[PDB]
């Protein structure tokens, strides 16, 4: 398929991944409205103190979805996990089979930009 | 000081318009996602501005911050803060009564740069009170 | 339950070192009121001079019990753990199956709320 | 405040010239190789220059931000404030009759130091307004 | 010298009032997690402010240091303060035999960022004296 | 050829990688002008932050192929590889058997020589 | 001992390292006054500089007894090692089955407690 | 943009006696161990002080900096700005007609502590234009 | 010259009565636990404020430190550099001899604060000599 | 040879990767004038940007001398790799055996020793 | 004499090292004045720039002896590394069965005492 | 030019004088462990402070240092500085011939905190002169 004879074991080993790690989450509005995918959700702690005490301790959620069912994704819509339902705040470049999906909470903040 | 009360009073004063917003008083805060863009006020300072020989009139700050999550535009935050706040303190007779003379210094904005969970906007006038 | 294949296992994992580690502990106060749940209970050191010499050598303990019991937990309330009482002041988000309970000591200063 | 406003205001009469460089308003950016060179606007300062006792006489700053690609030279940054932005807005009555009194501060240039990733240049005035 | 004997006289004034917070004197200090909220005393500056060809006259600054456990309420730390803090040197009789001048300076706060473990509120006061 | 035992050893691995991993390169403009050249693509991801804040995201490509058919290649020229289109900003010296290349996106902007 | 299956493990350890690593140490004053507790000594090195030069090389000596004895010590009291006198500047809290102790060197400095 | 034609003049003219030196316009400069000692020009500033109720008269600052290989003497760097731009500057028809007035500010040199790859000298000027 | 001179003398006036410390002359220190709370003294600036057409009446500053086990309170400190050396100081007919005119400056505190090594005094005394 | 048992394995070895890895290179000039060493040359990347951007790239050869035949190389005179000629800056202190010789590139600048 | 059952073995292990490694030497002057013992010598390379550029590439002598032997040496004590001369400028605490004696080139700097 | 020849005057000035210490001149210096407690000279500032129109008259600074070992008491660094250069820096006539006028302005130490190879004494000089 591609002259690589290593993405295709890349390519395999993400699926297999996916196929035992991670969760179902659907997606809401944007150009996919809709969609289904399968991916690894992990959501690390972080905290910032700001000034004397303004501990805002929350979470930077990451999803690591294949690039190919998540071509031209945009910032705008949201997303599902499940349950719960977040937005995707920025996209990774892809490795070589995928790339990750940064998330924040909530609702987009406006669009800003005209 | 008359600080307590003082703080009071100008939260009280705030409250009467429409919420929406937390109105966590002094330095504790403590957000996380549950208590989103809100209100917190304080105050630093405290010298020994003298400026007449029959009382200490002391004077200090008051740093009142609206805290909004992510990196909303600040159109939002020069709304909020015109709307739910500078109109609403500018006339409050019982924090007249507390103190002498309020005046106000600065009002500046910032925003986490590591994952940028807040984004504060700060208002800080200055206070004369005698204690 | 879990929709992972991989979930379970962890859950197992959890309960295993759980019950292999740590201590039982009865949470007080709080919507829980008299209930008993056993943890994993460390607390390393923590060491700041504030000025030339202010020395405040303290502790910091952490509990990092699963996340069934642990929610509607709030910030406020208190916990014992064997003889001796602490207080939740900070929860982290979940792993998967559980989460780290931060606990200080004595009672909660106050609560500010408005 | 009146900043949003005078913002959009002032937004309008630059995307009145010629388009080809996005227009983000205000301040959270995130450009993405997808917007590239392109110019932002947002405001700073909001002191309280009173200077008499008839109105607040407000003061603030007005920061302009045009992004170029990377490593591109000066030269085309000169010639994208004085095609785009520096002229344009020598005389515009929006902010005539928002403002009172405007002047240009400072003009500077400065380029991301690790990796070279974009290269912004600063246009810097000062704005006297009432609210 | 006298720094030693003012501060055991500003030491017992404060003890002569009621208790309740650990009256730890001079520098090192050492709380552990049995010496919470607590009181230290201690001077600065030591220079050789003349002022008049009598002797040295020299002037230094005293601070006093009130510490509580991590995040109480700035307000408690007000009323604390004030109730137990700000009056008693008001007036005290060995103040005025043992130094020249007494004024304060300042009232500041300050706590622990990084895992929280104590707040501190300083007094900073202005002390004459000839040694 | 090689007077170490070792160069010809480090250079046949250095083939044999590129060809069961790397993918092909299509070098345009230049002296080479059009050619072929097989390659180890990578795209690390980098953020920076200007300002306040200011979310630039952006990559640093690299290419890492051979030094023998890198050589005159200069700075100015640009590549191609497959379907995305490149311009070489700095050649790595050389290891023993090979060098990295960093790409830009893009044209390169301008020249600026003299 | 406990409701650990893992603290009487860790305890057995403790002892045995004790008894293997280590030597034993007359306590002076405090309420143990005369007694002895085995403890496993280290002297590591740490040097300062303050002015420009002003190397005040010294050492930073641990012992690391078990928990349990430990107990109603404080810090003004002092000890004797064999030959040489130490006294107790920080102790430690106990991880799970003992604590560190850590030394100054000589009388131990005044009280200033009130 | 009048600053890219003062650019290209100024080098014109230190182009004008003999080479030996890269000509690098503006920032992006990017020397490398091929294009030996060079030489660059650019600007900074460009601030809007009027002093004079007609116009702009902008004034901006001027670096030349000429780059040697690592660690040559300091003599050498004195004889090559002596010999190569000091004197040639000195007057300049077309730059004295294209600016208002000029004068020198200052000399000095830079160095790359760790490593230790390049040697700057940098003349820095003061311009007064008007636009 | 007469900094060795003057650090003699000052040294030479330290050791007429009792000792009880070390008496490291110079500077370079290095101390170890074995001549533990000791007194250094050093000099630095070494000015050229003239202030008169007959000599160069040059002016330094002298440090005199003092330094005591690691968080001793500051109780032995203000009795050592009140007692010890603060009085037999304040008159040295061979300082004066060599000094033209001897000022106080200044006194100070401080504490090592990683791993507490050391707490240290300085007495720093501004001279003006003539070489 | 020396009371060693250790050094003189060790400069066995340096010995055996001194042969069977490198090259050999001529010096020139210098109390050994014409002279060939073997020793292996590496020539690590390093940068630097002054401003914000005036990259300056460049390369820190070194070569793995041994002290017994590369005494008293001094630092004035050149040094040829090959068919390139670099020149001697820093000499490394032996470590039994052998030692590291820094190179620049081209001729040293001036010597400016008065 | 040693009561640890490792004390003995380290004290062996020291002595053993020792004869294997490291060669000996000869002390100049001092308590012990002529003395010859065996260590470890090393050579670390350090670099320093003070101002502008004023490297001053050097190395930091380290013997790391047997305790016992080094007893009463102070500061100003000499010696000679064979041909190669030094000093001791500083001797590490104990770690149990050997200290690091640190040295510098030449003869030491005046003494200025008292 | 001026600086070069300022230099080699004052490397003449220090070599007719009893030798013993190396005369390396320049910036790079670089030393070992071989040409140990040695003497340099170099020179920044170069400014254009006018004092006229007739004459351009810039100003600058030089520096001489001396590197002796590491921990040596400041007594031999005193000794040399006020033996060695500062009595031949009382006058030379070809440095005044060469500049106008020539000043003195500080003195002062250091030396390798970490590490610790060496103890440097410099002194700094004010020339002004016309080129």
């Amino acid at each position: 398929d591609f002259d690589n004879l290593f993405d295709a074991a890349i390519a395999r080993a993400d699926e297999t991944i996916r196929g035992y790690m991670g969760t179902s989450a659907t997606i809401t509005s944007g150009e996919q409205s809709g969609a289904v995918i399968r991916g690894v959700f992990d959501d690390p702690e972080n905290i910032s103190y700001a000034g004397q005490g303004v501990r805002v301790e929350g979470s930077s959620p990451s999803l690591f979805v294949r690039t190919d069912e998540v071509r031209q994704l945009r910032r705008g819509d949201t997303l599902t996990i499940g349950e719960e339902n977040f937005w995707v705040d920025r996209v990774s470049p892809d490795d070589g089979g995928s790339c990750h999906l940064w998330l924040g909470r909530g609702v987009p903040p406006a669009v800003n930009r005209r | 000081m008359k600080h307590t009360e003082l703080r009071a009073a100008v939260l009280d004063a705030l409250e009467k318009h429409d919420t929406g917003a937390t109105f966590f008083d002094g330095r504790p805060a403590v957000f996380d996602e549950a208590d989103f863009p809100a209100v917190a006020v304080y105050l630093t300072g405290a010298e020994y501005t003298g400026e007449e020989l029959d009382s200490d009139t002391w004077q200090a700050e008051l740093h009142i911050e609206v805290f909004l999550p992510a990196q909303v535009p600040d159109s939002e935050l020069d709304a909020w803060m015109e709307s739910r706040i500078y109109p609403v303190m500018s006339d409050i007779p019982a924090l007249s009564d507390l103190i002498t003379s309020m005046v106000a210094s600065g009002y500046d904005y910032r925003r986490d740069d590591d994952a940028g969970l807040w984004s504060s906007a700060d208002l800080t006038y200055v206070i004369t009170y005698e204690m």
